[PDB]
RNA sequence: CACCUCGAUGUCGGCUCGUCGCAUCCUGGGGCUGAAGAAGGUCCCAAGGGUUGGGCUGUUCGCCCAUUAAAGCGGCACGCG
RNA sequence: UGCGAAUGCCGGCAUGAGUAACGAUAAAGAGGGUGAGAAUCCCUCUCGCCGUAAGCCCAAGGGUUCCUACGCAAUGGUCGUCAGCGUAGGGUUAGGCGGGACCUAAGGUGAAGCCGAAAGGCGUAGCCGAAGGGCAGCCGGUUAAUAUUCCGGCCCUUCCCGCAGGUGCGAUGGGGGGACGCUCUAGGCUAGGGGGACCGGAGCCAUGGACGAGCCCGGCCAGAAGCGCAGGGUGGGAGGUAGGCAAAUCCGCCUCCCAACAAGCUCUGCGUGGUGGGGAAGCCCGUACGGGUGACAACCCCCCGAAGCCAGGGAGCCAAGAAAAGCCUCUAAGCACAACCUGCGGGAACCCGUACCGCAAACCGACACAGGUGGGCGGGUGCAAGAGCACUCAGGCGCGCGGGAGAACCCUCGCCAAGGAACUCUGCAAGUUGGCCCCGUAACUUCGGGAGAAGGGGUGCUCCCUGGGGUGAUGAGCCCCGGGGAGCCGCAGUGAACAGGCUCUGGCGACUGUUUACCAAAAACACAGCUCUCUGCGAACUCGUAAGAGGAGGUAUAGGGAGCGACGCUUGCCCGGUGCCGGAAGGUCAAGGGGAGGGGUGCAAGCCCCGAACCGAAGCCCCGGUGAACGGCGGCCGUAACUAUAACGGUCCUAAGGUAGCGAAAUUCCUUGUCGGGUAAGUUCCGACCUGCACGAAAAGCGUAACGACCGGAGCGCUGUCUCGGCGAGGGACCCGGUGAAAUUGAACUGGCCGUGAAGAUGCGGCCUACCCGUGGCAGGACGAAAAGACCCCGUGGAGCUUUACUGC
RNA sequence: GGCGAGCUAGCCCUGGCCAGGGUGAAGCUGGGGUGAGACCCAGUGGAGGCCCGAACCGGUGGGGGAUGCAAACCCCUCGGA
RNA sequence: CGUGGUUCGUGGAGCCAUGGGGGAAUCUGGGCGGACCACCGCCUAAGGCUAAGUACUCCGGGUGACCGAUAGCGCACCAGU
RNA sequence: GCGGGGGGAACCUGGGGAACUGAAACAUCUCAGUACCCAGAGGAGAGGAAAGAGAAAUCGACUCCCUGAGUAGCGGCGAGC
RNA sequence: CGCGGGGUGGAGCAGCCCGGUAGCUCGUCGGGCUCAUAACCCGAAGGUCGUCGGUUCAAAUCCGGCCCCCGCAACCA
RNA sequence: CCGAGGGUAGGGCCCGUGACUGGGGCGAAGUCGUAACAAGGUAGCUGUACCGGAAGGUGCGGCUGGA
RNA sequence: GUGGGAGAGGGUGGUGGAAUUCCCGGAGUAGCGGUGAAAUGCGCAGAUACCGGGAGGAACGCCGAUGGCGAAGGCAGCCACCUGGUCCACCCGUGACGCUGAGGCGCGAAAGCGUGGGGAGCAAACCGGAUUAGAUACCCGGGUAGUCCACGCCCUAAACG
């Protein structure tokens, strides 16, 4: 029955995408955090 | 006016439809049409600021002429009387001798083929816009400006009108459709006649869905909520108000006068 | 009353399945009778077996219909999820 | 720094146990092949399942899963020689398909501008943004694997340049157009389908008959111009002109003059068209798959016929139905040795996608998960129709454990003597009914309904006669709708499959609708409709610190808040309290104003500090209004010429003392009230009475046709619900082979009784009973498991909610 | 202080979908009627939060499932269409 | 007047700062020594800059009555995987 | 023409700024100008050359350590600071 | 049982707080007016304060018990 | 074939009876009031409408069968 | 037919003055109102009486009558438009074309009803003050439907001469 995850590639880059993150000060700190931790991926692929 | 229906369904027994025999325009509208951004009652934050709106037919906005003082002296033939979805009233199409077209909100009695004109000139006749100062005391009028040059504001709803009761200095006294008595400036335009399509107020919506066509979504009683939601929310069965009757935001809704006290406009008001 | 159980002993009634007690409803045996007979009354012995089908109510119970030898009363975590 | 406990933490390994289970009951059998090994891989045959799909095509999403070679550790619920698995190699070809060097939508973003402590919010134009608009490719062949992409044939588009001819050319500016709903729908086509005695074709005559006007198979596809047929769009000329934010010769508007029509002009569909291409059954060939032949294949008539096309078609209706570019026209600066237009010719034509899965073993669901997933195609026969049901085509599948046995018991299913609701909270469940045609059809009603009311009859096949349509010649054929007559067979003719049981009578809700995703679908919410109230427009109101925005590009016939909730008849009295409304007076009142009068200090001038009267808002007080505002709407005692009762009276209280209607009720405690009805019997139900614990008029009163998967009561019909069970089917359970979990678990060498014990003992006492160990079974006990009781209390634990609790904002 | 409306709720923009039957509103036409009308009767017409019912959307009752095929499923039945 | 800073929570409440109102002077001017007045002192506001002594540890080095693969960093191993 | 923009472990200044908690309840008070968010700076940052201190005719910028001192005070004169 | 209010001439009510002399309306009785009754007018009588104790000088009054009465309560279970 | 009738289902009319309920007629001396007849002590009546223990009262209009 | 009359006869649209009420302005003070007599009510928050302005609805004084018109119900300021009946004179035309009238159809005071509107004065119901034994009445103060208009119903009457 209809579950929670319904992938669509546009939505994803539109939402967790790199340019998305950089617009909001909130999101820039996500990048700042993810970088500082050494995340191999700052952002979903 | 007022089409009725044999009860071949429930709600067809009570439904009542407007009379369109005044209308000459069939469907189409003159491309003085422009598109309407439907709000859903939502403001520029995505936030509902007016409840229970949305749904309902797509509509094209017919742009309509609420200043008649551009075309001063230039007359016009009344070309068509048309249906406008954005208002209770009907619009009349005007072909100016200028070659220009405008929509006027259509007065009661105004015929297709009449000549109309607007200005300090002009007969006192149905359709004719004049400064208020030149309209003879007692004539009933619609589409009035409140301040000069700012556009018609008062008596635009189907069937409404206003009456000129008197002059005092640069102002005249009008009786508004509310029955309030107001000084308006003499310089303000007005256009003689009542608005008409006055049978409008007797339409019987008749079924739920017909409210849904006009973009009115179901309206829910505070009485039917819980207290998180509304001052009436709560308490076992039914239950009375338990307090002086309130809005959802908690102010009192029987009698509490809400007009701001110190409004400058108060110097120019006299009534209910 | 507050003693085991609140780091859980599922609670009425029904149904199914019973088993026990006897202060015995019936059947068997008795004494007394204000026991003519038949039919009762009361009390004693007796737990082997039996102890109906419906209407009403969630009901237990009760009331009622129609029968019956009789339409027993209790206990078993108000027996038994 | 020493562990045995913390439902401790991490790991390991046990128990349960060779137990449950191995994931849809569509289903399998055999022969051959391969290999170390075969139920499970390959190939043949036979059998079964899907077929508005379980077949095919597209979009998401996935991302090599694709094709092939070698391979079986693991993954695969068994096996595996196979694979969606390991290794390796190969494989996706575009000016026309999709997207981008085009447009705009919501929204986003944003030169200007506005706001905000910072971060940042907003915002005109512009810009971004498509499954909308615009735009040029069709048929066939080819690969192991791609093809509108390669190839073959036939067509087309835009840029660049040149030639020729035309013309005031020229735009991001002006104008036209693009450009629009819902329902119904005409004519003509097309896709698609059926039939053919006609045309083409390998073969076939079995088992009793048939060499036949037999059986079987096939009878098309694409195509520029031109041409036909059907449709779409559209007036032509002049004069005036002040409007379309400059200017226009354009468009608009007034006048005149011809057309009224597709006549013309133009555009599209379809047909035909030079050419090109396909082309069955069957037999043969070794593939895992295809290839040869059939073949010089035929290539044609009739009929059905779209929801598709012609398309901006038509009609009706109200709820009144995007935008911008492409496109055409008009002019502007400008340039008019430019430029643009038309034709022809040569050249130029970029980026990304393209494998494969795609109702699923490749997507979302930890799984090769019985769930979920948008668009298109979806054949034939029959049944009234159909995308329904059954069976079938093409195509695809038998669901990745099997073999046996034939217990209990479970599930899904079939039948049943007599009875027929006696079952039970309740006919729950299951039966009955069931499609179409005809007869027929009540109370009541808002006149529509109620209605499929109810209850009935028909229903197949054969021959005969005969009516109307469609297409065709008015004709035959083909197709559609029938009408009458005589017969035939069976238990039965909607012969299988899909396919209402019905009636009476209450409650609640008018109605269709909505809801607690995952225990409530309802009497709850909503609803049209009624009332009150607010709001004069920079409206009230809401969101935001603000700017801004919604309201609304609306204007009192409008907008907001509130209650009530179709409709009918109605909706009484109380304004003392609270709320709101009104009230220029008076009372009280903050800061401030005002300073009588006092004080500190200094030699003083002075500096400094208190400070009464008085003048001072809103608010409250006070006066009054207000009931579809919050709300409220009596008590005791007497009294009629039998009795009872009390129309009547007395008296106390109140702001006023409950009107109509209704009433043991979704409300009545006593209560199974009393009486009546229905029953053999009725705590329910219907009717009535009134002693209403504790009904009562917009938290509406009392009714109401129709409606309801609501809740009550009764009858008929019919039943395995029951008396009361029986038999049968299949899937499990049992047995054998394969693979093989789980909660739980102080350790166990773990009996009954009567006692005892922290009061319910396998474990203590006394007696009794009892050889060791299993398997299928039942659930009485281990105060069985699960979940650190959800109830209850306790904690100066928490949190949601309220208000005339406190304190703030 | 951030992350979430790829689930779910509402709205906005833009597309798509709803086999097949049934009932027969207004209107129109004709006829009757009248002084003229209202009206009546036919035929036509094709309305509706109209009827039956697939797709689609649901989730009524019962059964099964309950270490499930499934952390909401399957069968029968049923509502809207 | 309203507030903040200080040990100072309105207190006898000054000092430093400043949102609001009124609003000066230039040495004989002004601020301060804890309400205010006198006296006696201290200091010169409404412009700006200024090493060092100080904080820290991504980084390199040296040491340890620091750990020794359940420890020590989450990571001794291709781990922010 | 020159510059700015962004990053940096912690450390620094500035703009803003909590609650649990403590008070064995709780409002002032505490936690705390902490956490945190924002701007900015640098290898440090801040501060700095008296309109100071504050009782001595005293001392002389600023920062940092020790001490003064849990003193003076502050305080529902409570907790505590 | 629980809690609050009560009990006073024939009726219905004050008085009880706050000790000392029981009031009001109606009713009853005697008279008047009327032909008569009712209305009306002038006079009058009538209660030991539910009951039993106690307190005080003095108790309807303040306290206790018992007795009837009205109201509220009886929840989680 | 038709057919007496029997059956099954649904209508219509009539009669009888029914808890209860509506009024009505009647009945030597009940209770409450006094509406009408004499300006009947508010002229009367009247259609209607609201109200009220009851007669009735009141509104609007009408009549004289009143002044 | 022709020519002439009188008329509150009907429908529609306009229009005038008096008065009542409310509001605004003025002046002005201690009561006004009301009755059998009062009381409620109103009034020093400035009432009543007086004047000026304004708003709004209803009804039309004198003329007016013992009058006129209409089938009846009914019809009354003035103006215009449309329109019914009626009578007189002339003696012109048709040639009995007549009467009445069950059914039908239409009209039909007031009150009442529906949907809108309008609402000054009046006033069922209702409240209050007096009266009374009571007073759900009579008198007084308030007062909502209604009275008014449009459309559509109801169809009654001491609709009587
Ligand atoms: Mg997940
Ligand atoms: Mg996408
Ligand atoms: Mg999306
Ligand atoms: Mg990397
Ligand atoms: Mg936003
Ligand atoms: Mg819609
Ligand atoms: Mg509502
Ligand atoms: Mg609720
Ligand atoms: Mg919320
Ligand atoms: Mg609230
Ligand atoms: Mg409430
Ligand atoms: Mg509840
Ligand atoms: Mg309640
Ligand atoms: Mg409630
Ligand atoms: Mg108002
Ligand atoms: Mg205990
Ligand atoms: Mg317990
Ligand atoms: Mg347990
Ligand atoms: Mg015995
Ligand atoms: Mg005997
Ligand atoms: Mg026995
Ligand atoms: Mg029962
Ligand atoms: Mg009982
Ligand atoms: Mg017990
Ligand atoms: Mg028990
Ligand atoms: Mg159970
Ligand atoms: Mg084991
Ligand atoms: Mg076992
Ligand atoms: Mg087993
Ligand atoms: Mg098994
Ligand atoms: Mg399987
Ligand atoms: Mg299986
Ligand atoms: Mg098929
Ligand atoms: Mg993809
Ligand atoms: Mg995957
Ligand atoms: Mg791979
Ligand atoms: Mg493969
Ligand atoms: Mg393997
Ligand atoms: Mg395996
Ligand atoms: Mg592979
Ligand atoms: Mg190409
Ligand atoms: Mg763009
Ligand atoms: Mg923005
Ligand atoms: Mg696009
Ligand atoms: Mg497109
Ligand atoms: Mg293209
Ligand atoms: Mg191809
Ligand atoms: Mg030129
Ligand atoms: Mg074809
Ligand atoms: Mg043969
Ligand atoms: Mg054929
Ligand atoms: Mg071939
Ligand atoms: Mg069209
Ligand atoms: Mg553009
Ligand atoms: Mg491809
Ligand atoms: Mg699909
Ligand atoms: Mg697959
Ligand atoms: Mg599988
Ligand atoms: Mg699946
Ligand atoms: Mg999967
Ligand atoms: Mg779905
Ligand atoms: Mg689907
Ligand atoms: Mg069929
Ligand atoms: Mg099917
Ligand atoms: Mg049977
Ligand atoms: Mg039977
Ligand atoms: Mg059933
Ligand atoms: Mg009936
Ligand atoms: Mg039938
Ligand atoms: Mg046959
Ligand atoms: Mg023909
Ligand atoms: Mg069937
Ligand atoms: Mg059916
Ligand atoms: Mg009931
Ligand atoms: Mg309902
Ligand atoms: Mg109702
Ligand atoms: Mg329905
Ligand atoms: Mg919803
Ligand atoms: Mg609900
Ligand atoms: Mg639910
Ligand atoms: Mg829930
Ligand atoms: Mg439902
Ligand atoms: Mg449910
Ligand atoms: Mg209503
Ligand atoms: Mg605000
Ligand atoms: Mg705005
Ligand atoms: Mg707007
Ligand atoms: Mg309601
Ligand atoms: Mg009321
Ligand atoms: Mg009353
Ligand atoms: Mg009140
Ligand atoms: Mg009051
Ligand atoms: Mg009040
Ligand atoms: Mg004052
Ligand atoms: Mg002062
Ligand atoms: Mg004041
Ligand atoms: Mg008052
Ligand atoms: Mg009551
Ligand atoms: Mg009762
Ligand atoms: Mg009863
Ligand atoms: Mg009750
Ligand atoms: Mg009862
Ligand atoms: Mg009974
Ligand atoms: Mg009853
Ligand atoms: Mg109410
Ligand atoms: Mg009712
Ligand atoms: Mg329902
Ligand atoms: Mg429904
Ligand atoms: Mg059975
Ligand atoms: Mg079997
Ligand atoms: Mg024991
Ligand atoms: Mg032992
Ligand atoms: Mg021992
Ligand atoms: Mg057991
Ligand atoms: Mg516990
Ligand atoms: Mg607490
Ligand atoms: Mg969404
Ligand atoms: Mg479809
Ligand atoms: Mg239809
Ligand atoms: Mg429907
Ligand atoms: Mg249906
Ligand atoms: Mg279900
Ligand atoms: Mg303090
Ligand atoms: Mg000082
Ligand atoms: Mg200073
Ligand atoms: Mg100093
Ligand atoms: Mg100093
Ligand atoms: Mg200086
Ligand atoms: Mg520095
Ligand atoms: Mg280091
Ligand atoms: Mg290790
Ligand atoms: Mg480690
Ligand atoms: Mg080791
Ligand atoms: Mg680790
Ligand atoms: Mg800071
Ligand atoms: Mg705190
Ligand atoms: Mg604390
Ligand atoms: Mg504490
Ligand atoms: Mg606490
Ligand atoms: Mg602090
Ligand atoms: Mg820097
Ligand atoms: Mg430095
Ligand atoms: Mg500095
Ligand atoms: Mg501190
Ligand atoms: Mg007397
Ligand atoms: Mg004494
Ligand atoms: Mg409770
Ligand atoms: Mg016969
Ligand atoms: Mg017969
Ligand atoms: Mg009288
Ligand atoms: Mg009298
Ligand atoms: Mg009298
Ligand atoms: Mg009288
Ligand atoms: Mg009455
Ligand atoms: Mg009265
Ligand atoms: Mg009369
Ligand atoms: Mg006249
Ligand atoms: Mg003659
Ligand atoms: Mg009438
Ligand atoms: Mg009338
Ligand atoms: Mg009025
Ligand atoms: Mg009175
Ligand atoms: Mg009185
Ligand atoms: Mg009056
Ligand atoms: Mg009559």
């Amino acid at each position: 029955m209809k579950r929670t995850w319904q992938p669509n590639r546009r939505k994803r880059a539109k939402t967790h995408g790199f340019r998305a993150r950089m617009r909001t000060p909130g999101g820039r700190k996500v990048l700042k955090r993810r970088r500082q931790k050494g995340r191999w991926r700052l952002t979903p692929a | 006016a007022v089409k009725k229906f044999k009860p071949y369904t429930p709600s067809r027994r009570f439904m009542t439809v407007a009379d369109f025999s005044e209308i000459t325009k069939t469907e189409p509208e003159k491309s003085l049409v422009k598109p309407l951004k439907k709000t859903g009652g939502r403001n520029n934050q995505g936030r509902i600021t007016v409840r229970f709106r949305g749904g309902g037919h797509k509509r094209l906005y017919r742009i309509i002429d609420f200043k008649r003082w551009d075309k001063v002296g230039i007359p016009a033939k009344v070309a068509a009387i048309e249906y406008d979805p954005n208002r209770s009233a009907r619009i009349a199409l005007l072909h100016y001798v200028d070659g220009e077209k405008r929509y006027i909100i259509a007065p009661d009695g105004l015929q297709v083929g009449q000549q109309v004109v607007a200005g300090p000139d002009a007969p006192i006749q149905v359709g004719n816009a004049l400064p208020l100062r030149f309209i003879p005391v007692g004539t009933v009028v619609h589409a009035v400006e409140l301040e000069p040059k700012k556009g018609a504001k008062l008596a635009r709803a189907a069937g409404t009108s206003a009456q000129i009761q008197g002059r005092e200095g640069d102002y005249v006294i009008l009786r508004l459709p509310s029955g309030e008595l107001r000084k308006v400036h003499g310089e303000c335009y007005a256009t003689v006649g009542a608005v008409g399509n006055a049978d409008h107020k007797n339409i019987v919506l008749g079924k739920a869905g017909r409210s849904r066509w006009l973009g009115r979504r179901p309206h829910v009683r505070g009485a039917a909520m819980n207290p998180v939601d509304h001052p009436h929310g709560g308490g076992e069965g039914r239950a009375p108000r338990g307090r002086p009757p309130a809005s959802p935001w908690g102010w009192q809704t029987k009698g509490l006068k809400t007009r701001k006290r110190r409004k400058p406009s108060s110097r120019f008001i006299i009534a209910r």
